[PDB]
């Protein structure tokens, strides 16, 4: 499973 | 009866076919609203209209237009796992109590999208 | 008080409750964590291994820690086969089915592959 | 991300 990346 | 994972669980199989409808998948636009109605102020906040668009592009299995419910699992995975690590960096030292149904709105409100 | 906001705090609270100061899972910790969140579905497998088996399935587990995309992958895993045996039994056709959980209800229908 | 398979 590809997975979104959010960020900080 | 249901424990409090096993609610959770239900929640969103049943928040996906509520914006899914018989069809069984999400449109962009059904994406679109189904995230400002259940992440109130997420996209707005974010400085970017095509951020709907975005994110559609970077969601595992998702490749004509559609959203399934794998899809729209990755895009929960996305977001927890990334409010997870705000929590463990800048919160969870901080306080041994915590608002339900105030934290991860608290969060999201936090991050951008990569 | 969206749906979806609770139900991620319901998935990172319930994570750190049973992984506490150290900040992962052992496999004792996710057999507690599954007896109670679970309810009846380990004792459904008719497995005593099978809380092993499904550790060795888990995503970014390799040192018998379970961290929390790990644990995230569990859930995936869980919930998307809940979702596959709704769509094919319960959701089109048509529904009378009257319990109070309808995850738990599916929950006792699975079993690893 | 992997995700365990379960069947039914």
């Amino acid at each position: 499973m590809k997975i979104p990346k959010f960020t900080f | 009866m249901p424990s409090q994972m096993e609610h959770a669980m239900e929640t969103m199989m049943f928040t996906f076919h509520k914006f899914a409808g018989d069809k069984g998948y999400l449109t962009k636009e059904d994406l679109r609203v189904l995230m400002e109605k259940e992440f109130p102020g997420f996209l707005e906040n974010q400085k970017d209209p095509l951020a709907v668009d975005k994110i559609m592009k970077d969601l595992d299995q998702c490749r004509d237009g559609k959203v399934g419910f794998q899809s729209f699992f990755s895009l929960i995975a996305g977001l927890t796992i990334a409010c997870n690590d705000y929590f463990v960096v800048h919160m969870k030292q901080e306080n041994l109590y915590f608002q339900g149904d105030s934290t991860v709105h608290e969060i999201l409100s936090k991050l951008s999208l990569e």
